[PDB]
């Protein structure tokens, strides 16, 4: 019944003491830790108290949305030799650091996920020419389902995926996902392998990642510029923000000291170095 | 949440009250190990972001 | 006035009992009490074995050594446990199986003696590797350890042969072998064996996971990271030694899907 | 957008003198101070001096008192720094540190940095 | 079915005929068949650390001596 | 129970006096400014009161939006010499004069605050050249917070910050800021230093600025063009509008007399002279 | 959980069957839960200028001598 | 003319003997070591500001031929509840003659001003060791 | 059950707080805990000044040296806390004044070390003087040796030089420095730190004096003396040593007469 944006308990007031009391003694080898008020250790008036914990919570802290991915897609002119960039990205918190070590305060969690798509356009080529507002599909590809291999295959026709048309000028694109974990918990560390190497099995046969649980834990997105082939050269950015609502967590776990080297927890050598200079006894 | 006068905070100190006394063939010397803690009427406001990491390109 | 005290402790499971004179009381991790699956969190849909006495009983690791040269050790659970008694068996035997521990690390010496043991209890307990130019490379056969475990290095030293990698892991003390500052190890279940005080360490570990039950084989739920906090002391000494023994047990388990015993590549 | 960039070099031998400079931009609201520190080789970042705003009222550290000149130009928006007599106990690196300020620890923008080594 | 709840009023405007005073509050209708698209609430509950603070089997009195 | 939209008290008629009572005579040197009404001192007639204080309520007397800065940013040419032009401004009243000397009249105030941002491009090259509509990130870079060093640096994730993607033509951005100050009250004026200069140390460290609190008291905003290198340059102009809503205030002082000068109450010569000339008997 | 609100009308229109006359309302619901976003109510209390017109200890009567 | 809030701490505390107002603004021009006090014009209240208005403040005017004495009791005044002092004043004291001193037919007249204060209602937090200033 | 213990105490006053874990329970001078001025009791018209919290905490003096040379120490109160933050202020600035303590006296050592050591409370705790031709002769100056206190002698020498008198106490330690046999110094309220049991001596102190309120500069109420009833030994050492602090907390205080500060001649 303790809400989050409830009064904090109050200071009494305490005054002198002589007894065989012992708030100040303890002993931190049985692994909890002593809990004390002002008042156990000083004489203390009364202190009505008004701060609130309220923008603490666990979904409050979760309550900005943050850029995970940007996605680069192009619309090149008929008559080119490269073919026109269409991007596919596997979703994952992992490729930016921000978020990554918010969600890695804790052991396990589930969240509703909201995505943004902001997108940005603009030309590259020396030239005065024109491109009329261009539409751009963000497809998302679920797992196993057929990733497109051109820009205007079968696979956009999309009689099954959620996609969402954004028309260049409107505000930003924004689609609701629930916690659609496979596990009870969605998992930020996983210390075990996808296979077990059996003994009557050759050793590349039962190899697998070290942390990993599947490969494609959620699908990929697929953005490509609907509009076709434009005679002056048009390269789009879209950026995609990720706020998890309704979120829960468990078991905390110490904030990632050292910068981040691959999906993994392993660390790169040269920045192990994360605390500075200071002497002992100087202020 | 940094460094400011205004806000400042002040000093937090740990002097040899007595001395510390060992019998003989004992250590001379030893380790002191210390934690810090919150306490229940402790909050934090203004959510931002942090400085201890960062993505180099 | 009968003389009950926080240090006397007295566990029993099965046909195995741990006493101890001076203990620091007991650690119940997140508050949670080991258990078995209730109705309302099953998963699969068989009927689950539950050895109780046959596996739920104090095993133990072989005694491993501490000097002052020692950076740490670790285990890893159920790992650590794969080859004891019938809780082994059973585990090989199933490809479900989800296990709450009672973990007792002990290490005693004299009055005389200095130190302190931070054994920390860490689910999954994610160790960092070794090279530099393959993340998540530490082969299952150096992530699986058994009883002998790991241990904890001062430094950092990458793997430079790309031809045959070492393929480990390297994990480095102060970061608690995962990137992050050991001083905050505390957020974990934890007791600190502190020589002048105490001479063990229990640590009571329910089942965690993200799933109500999965494939011990292929996943550890616990780990078990002892670090001197203080370096060892002794009298006027230059190499003073005392041994820490762990015995743990298992707890409320329960496997599903009975089939042919796996005989993995552990070499 | 506030660019900050020192230059000055770092490579004298015991005795001599550098000049150590540093390029502003942005918006560097005047009102406060500007100032320089060094972080050493090993030790903690130190402050070296502070100067006023536009004023040439500033004030220098125990360790280089004298022997380290701090000025400005706000013409050509740059600080300087001239040093003479430079010693092995000056071999560091050195900071630009002019931003806000109000007295000699209070910041929000920093340099890059140079460093300077007195060798004999 | 709209959801009406109070806020928590911060800076109070010189009224009490209208703001300021008299508890204010807000609506709420969601919009969507499905629970993930809905807003935030915001309206959640906290909780005793102990379950980290105080692992301990025996109960922790501050008063008294802590290894007994 | 007086509300702001309440009509005046009535003038009562009253006729000739001879009395002993001295509505005329006071004296102003108990500080006290003698109170009375026309019909104190002159014969007066029954008037039914209309007009009312409605507008002069401290609410009313700020519920303008205000012109507090004019960030300036831009987006060259990616073979271009100089780097893309991005903003950070301090977040302070005091950089233009209307709103300051409005928030002047008193000593200590309270208010939500309201921030309207107005974005107005151009081209500046002499050329025919084109740019698509272009997008605008506002990120309120809190105290303490990691300011960008780069239009293109890791800071703009903002997984914590709160920030504003605004599009290019759509109507004016804007967002609600509470009363975020660490005290119980703004403060107009401090009348103090951060710093206690001690004698067992060096007036330097000892030594702060007259009137301030802590140098960094809001933050700051950074405002960036999203969309990347455009042949084509771009600059850019955003205007932030102020209105402090909620407001309350406490003390009222004098209103400022002569020019500001600098963020301090200090005045610059040669704006010494507010009042003109005027002979003491022509009407 | 509408506010219904009364305004002071000004410029009254030839109408007592829908303006001018009976009573012109006005309705608000806010739409966040910071109490921060809200619209400025507008509706505030004025008061005694006394704790500034009269900071003296022993009260002002304007009818009799100042000082006495 | 040159540096804004510029006043150092030791100009700025002028303790007991306090300050006074001048008739006519001079800028400080030695940038070689600035004598950082403050120069407060009589007319501006020495605060940019019209004199005129000086009224809005709680005050009282002695007026030789009326009254003797100015008599004003002030409440602590702050945006916080309780604030270090060493740090930052909260009232202030401004004397000012609005009306010139005349005496009789001469030249040079001369009569005294003493000023008593007394703290009320004080109250002091975080005791610790004594703050010796550099008030010199 | 709990725990409870009379060897562990915490005493606290105001800001400032002591533990123990060695302690032999407490004295309460003749029973009367310290108080503040009654009514019926009452002299000085005036409003009294009660600093509390500003003067109520303990307060450090400098440590002083234990060796088996060591004679004996001693000091007075109010004098020995004469320049301790706002008690001193305060005590300067009145008068009047009465005062009541909590003294606590802190030598520890190892179970390998022995010796006793009393300290004794003796409310107007005159010393002798040096001199064999000037009685009561000790000069204020030296009557009054602040903080840093006196010690006892083991042998009187008398003072010689009539040219220029040392003036000061020559407290022979058998004679507990006022002619009579320390044996008989039990008579005042006292605790004997005996280095195999405690290790602190705790002695509240009322105040206690002729008069209700008295002038503090010139008189002292209260006298802490220690002797060392049983020499320092420790091992098979020629040289042993080990520290003595003591931590004075004046409680009750009330001052009267309001008025300039005096500035003593101390030297
Ligand atoms: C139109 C998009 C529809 C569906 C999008 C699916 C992407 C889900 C991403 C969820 C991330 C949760 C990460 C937790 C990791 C874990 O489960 O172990
Ligand atoms: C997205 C923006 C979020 C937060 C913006 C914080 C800026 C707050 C500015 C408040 C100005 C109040 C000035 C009063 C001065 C004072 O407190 O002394």
């Amino acid at each position: 019944a303790a809400t989050s944006r409830d009064a904090l308990p109050n200071t009494e007031a305490s005054g002198p003491t002589h007894s065989k009391e012992i708030p100040a003694l303890t002993a931190v080898e049985t692994g909890a830790t002593n809990p004390l008020v002002p008042s156990d250790t000083v004489q203390t008036r009364h202190v009505v108290q008004h701060r609130s914990r309220s923008e603490s919570s666990i979904e409050s802290f979760f309550a900005r949305g943050a850029c995970v991915t940007i996605m680069t897609v192009d619309n090149p002119a008929s008559t080119t030799n490269k073919d026109k960039l269409f991007a596919v990205w596997k979703i994952t918190y992992k490729d930016t650091v921000q978020l990554r070590r918010k969600l890695e305060f804790f052991t396990y969690s589930r969240f509703d996920m909201e995505l943004t798509f902001v997108v940005t356009a603009n030309f590259t080529e020396t030239n005065n020419g024109h491109a009329l507002n261009q539409v751009y599909q963000i497809m998302y590809v679920p797992p196993g389902a057929p990733v497109p291999e051109k820009w205007d295959d079968y696979t956009w026709q999309t009689s099954s995926n959620p996609s969402i048309f954004y028309t260049y000028g409107t505000a930003p694109a924004r689609i609701s996902v629930p916690y659609v974990g496979i596990s009870n918990a969605y998992s930020h560390f996983y210390d075990g392998f996808s296979k077990v190497p059996l003994k009557d099995q050759s050793a590349a046969l039962g190899d697998s990642l070290y942390g990993a649980a599947s490969l494609n834990d959620f699908g990929i997105l697929a953005v490509r510029v609907v509009n076709d082939h434009n005679p002056t050269k048009v390269t789009s950015k879209i950026r995609v923000y990720l706020k998890p609502k309704h979120i829960r967590v468990w078991c905390p776990r110490p904030p990632r000291a050292v910068a981040y080297y691959g999906p993994g927890v392993d660390y790169k050598d040269g920045t192990l170095t994360p605390l500075s200079t200071k002497d002992l006894t100087t202020y | 949440t940094i460094d400011d006068s205004f806000t400042e905070g002040g000093y937090i100190s740990v002097f040899y009250q007595t001395r510390i006394v060992v019998p003989l063939s004992t250590p001379r010397e030893m380790d002191i190990l210390g934690f810090v803690s919150a306490c229940n009427d402790f909050s934090v406001r203004l959510l931002r972001d942090t400085t201890h990491i960062e993505q180099k390109a | 006035a009968c003389g009950y005290s926080d240090r006397v402790l007295q566990l029993t499971l099965g046909n195995s009992t741990i006493t101890t004179q001076e203990a620091a009381n007991s650690v119940v991790a997140y508050g949670r009490w080991p258990e078995y699956l209730r109705d309302s969190e099953a998963n699969p849909v068989d009927q689950p074995t539950e050895p109780d006495v046959a596996a739920c009983r104090f095993y133990t690791l072989d005694t491993v050594s501490w000097t002052k040269e020692s950076r740490g050790w670790w285990w890893k659970l159920p790992d650590a446990l794969r080859d004891m008694g019938l809780f082994g068996q059973n585990m090989y035997y199933h490809y479900l199986g989800r296990s709450g521990y009672t973990v007792h690390v002990q290490c005693n010496a004299s009055k005389f003696h200095q130190g302190a043991l931070g054994v920390f209890a860490v689910p999954e307990m994610c160790l960092a590797g070794d090279s530099n130019t393959t993340t998540m490379h530490t082969s299952y056969q150096n992530a699986n350890p058994g009883e002998k475990g790991g241990t904890f290095t001062g430094t950092f030293t990458p793997d430079n042969n790309q031809t045959s990698p070492a393929r480990r892991f390297c994990p480095v003390d102060y970061l608690l072998g995962n990137g992050t500052l050991l001083g905050n190890a505390f957020v974990f279940p934890h007791q600190i064996i502190n020589l002048r005080t105490n001479n063990c360490a229990t640590l009571v570990l329910p089942y965690v996971n993200s799933l109500s039950i999965d494939s011990m084989v292929k996943h550890n739920n616990w780990g078990i990271a002892i670090l001197p906090l203080a370096p060892l002391n002794f009298a006027s000494e230059s190499s003073p030694e005392i041994p820490i023994t762990l015995t743990i047990a298992p707890m409320c388990c329960e496997f599903n899907g009975l089939r042919n015993i796996t005989l993995p590549r552990l070499q | 957008q506030v660019q900050l960039q020192e230059s000055g070099g770092g490579s004298a031998q015991t005795g001599g003198s550098l000049r150590l400079s540093c390029a502003a931009s942005g918006f560097t609201f005047s009102h406060g101070y500007m100032a320089w520190f060094r972080q050493a080789p090993e030790k903690e970042r130190e402050w070296v001096a502070c100067v006023r705003t536009s004023g040439v009222s500033a004030y220098y550290a125990d360790s280089v008192l004298g022997r380290f000149t701090i000025s400005q130009d706000n013409a050509k928006s740059t600080l300087y720094l001239q040093m003479n007599n430079l010693k092995p106990e000056d071999t560091a690196m050195y900071y630009c540190a002019a931003t806000s300020i109000s007295c000699s620890s209070g910041y929000m923008f920093w340099g890059q940095g140079t460093q300077v080594t007195v060798s004999s | 079915g709209a959801q009406v709840s109070s806020q928590k009023v911060g800076a109070h405007e010189n009224s009490n005929r209208a703001y300021g005073g008299s508890t204010i509050n807000y609506t709420t209708i969601n919009y969507y068949r499905d629970s993930a698209s809905n807003a935030a609430s915001k309206q959640d509950f906290s909780q005793d650390p102990s379950k980290f603070t105080e692992p301990i089997k025996d109960v922790l009195i501050k008063t008294a001596p802590m290894l007994n």
